[PDB]
């Protein structure tokens, strides 16, 4: 699926529509990636990491 | 002066110092205790005591 068409959802290239009509309700996926953390600006200070030293970090980091 | 390092690490560097320096001979110390198999006594010393707080607080209890 992608934003300008959220009416659609593609399964193996077939459309199918929403019985409904949303423009906000699927912009806000900050909290769709992850768990328990959320998106935020971009930053290249901050160091790359994997899935699973994600249980050792902190608040703030 | 001739340092370039943090407070942070200078912190960490000068914990683990004053925590060796009670290596020495007599009771309190690391090893009598070690010899008495004090193991308990360590965890309540001063020293781990002052370098706690610099311990990842939402996991230090694992």
């Amino acid at each position: 699926w992608s934003k300008a068409d959220s009416s659609k959802i593609y399964c193996h290239g077939i459309a199918i529509r929403v019985p409904l009509v949303v423009g906000d309700e699927h912009m806000d996926t900050s909290l769709a990636l992850l768990e328990g953390f959320s998106v935020c600006e971009n930053d290249p200070r901050a160091p790359m990491v994997t899935r699973q030293d994600l249980i050792d970090v902190g608040f703030g980091q | 002066d001739l340092a370039v390092l943090r407070d942070e690490k200078t912190a960490i560097t000068k914990g683990y110092e004053a925590l060796i320096k009670r290596l020495g001979t007599g009771d309190n110390d690391i090893p009598s205790l070690i010899a008495k198999k004090d193991y308990l006594s360590l965890y309540n010393l001063p020293e781990v005591k002052l370098m706690a707080p610099l311990i990842r607080p939402n996991r230090k209890g694992v």
